């Protein structure tokens, strides 16, 4: 079925700086991938954002009531939402799962690749470090970045290249839900 | 640590296919969506609807104003239609491969548009719904889309697993691939 | 607590 899409989107955002000290609500209005229209809490009236956007910005802002609705959208509505779900979402801490192993695809000559796999932590941030017997190791590190798993979960994979012989190497691991660094140490 | 915090209620209408969508999104994970035909609010995770609530009537009388607005906007822009823009597919687990220990494959599907998308599990070329399941789409900044899709397994050396992706953006029908040792 | 809601404004 090739027939001709037509998609509308509407995001109502609530940014958040310290908290709740610092709050800015969007309305935005969306044609395919083109916003058109938007109210910006810091603007405190609509504008549009293209030419498609004249009409609902004039049309919105000429109800008093329609605007006054928005502009209390900081307190009633973002600051409000933010303490219904604070304690599972600003304050989920989910610990990362390391796991150290060397990869079952091995691609390379003399180098084997060694792999600290990071799963199940939450939230995004993250740093993953390689050591090689208390050297930080900045050469033949590949990662694959932060991983979304979709279900308020992440996970990232880095890799090393590692010279195979007897020597020992540590994943190191920081992350928001620790109060130390996570290592977990791998001898040939 | 992070010093900046987004929940984004997210919705769409897509026409002619008369589907719509509604959710709350928290640093880009869904907390919840509206099931339109079932006018049921979807927690993403259950503990989430232990821990707080949504009346769903709202959030479908939103979809209905946003229909409304789509079909003026449609005649606005002198019935121009939304580009295809085709999905990027990565396969991978959840955790680390091993045999005989459940596993979960994810089917990553990222930035493309419209919000419509046939996904199926292969296991060995043969269709797999067992314990199969899905997100909504999810929204992205470029205002694109995102969606997962989940199979259950056991992972042994003797199967193999394809996502196949059709979108009307791709020319073929797009199929990622996963082995034991991907 | 309640979720609430943000009105997509008709046009
Ligand atoms: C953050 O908010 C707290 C509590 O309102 C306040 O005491 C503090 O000064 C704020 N800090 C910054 C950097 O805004
Ligand atoms: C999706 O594709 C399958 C074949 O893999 C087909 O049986 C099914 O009808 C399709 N559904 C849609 C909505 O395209």
């Amino acid at each position: 079925d090739t027939r001709p899409r037509f998609l509308e989107q509407v995001k109502h955002e609530c940014h958040f700086f310290n908290g709740t000290e610092r709050v800015r609500f969007l309305d935005r209005y969306f044609y395919h991938q083109e916003e058109y229209v938007r109210f910006d809490s810091d603007v405190g009236e609509y504008r549009a954002v293209t030419e498609l956007g004249r009409p609902d910005a004039e049309y919105w802002n000429s109800q008093k009531d329609l605007l006054e609705q928005k502009r209390a959208a900081v307190d009633t509505y973002c600051r409000h939402n933010y303490g219904v779900g604070e304690s599972f979402t600003v304050q989920r801490r989910v610990y990362p799962e390391v796991t150290v192993y060397p990869a079952k695809t091995q691609p390379l000559q003399h180098h084997n690749l060694l792999v600290c796999s990071v799963n199940g932590f939450y939230p995004g941030s993250i740093e993953v470090r390689w050591f090689r017997n208390g050297q930080e190791e900045k050469t033949g590190v590949v990662s694959t970045g932060l991983i979304q798993n979709g279900d308020w979960t992440f996970q990232t994979l880095v890799m090393l290249e590692t010279v195979p012989r007897s020597e020992v190497y540590t994943c190191q691991v920081e992350h928001p839900s620790l109060t130390s660094p996570l290592t977990v140490e791998w001898r040939a | 640590i992070k010093e900046e915090h987004v929940i984004i209620q997210a919705e769409f209408y897509l026409n002619p296919d008369q589907s719509g969508e509604f959710m709350f999104d928290f640093d880009g994970d869904e907390i919840f969506h509206v099931d339109m035909a079932k006018k049921e609010t979807v927690w993403r995770l259950e503990e989430f609807g232990r821990f707080a609530s949504f009346e769903a009537q709202g959030a479908l009388a939103n979809i209905a104003v946003d229909k409304a607005n789509l079909e003026i906007m449609t005649k606005r822009s002198n019935y121009t239609p939304i580009t295809n823009v085709p999905p990027e597919v990565t396969v991978l687990t959840n955790s680390p491969v091993e045999l005989r220990e459940p596993n979960v494959l994810i089917c990553f599907i990222d930035k493309f548009t419209p919000p419509v998308v046939n996904v199926t599990w292969l296991r060995n070329g043969k269709p797999v719904t067992t314990g199969v399941s899905e997100t909504v789409f999810l929204p992205r900044e470029d205002h694109l889309f995102r969606k997962f899709h989940y199979l259950p397994f056991l992972p042994s050396t003797e199967d193999v697993y394809d996502c196949r992706v059709e979108h009307w953006g791709l020319d073929e029908p797009l199929l990622k691939h996963w082995e034991f040792d991907t | 607590d309640r979720y609430r809601l943000n009105y997509s404004l008709p046009t």
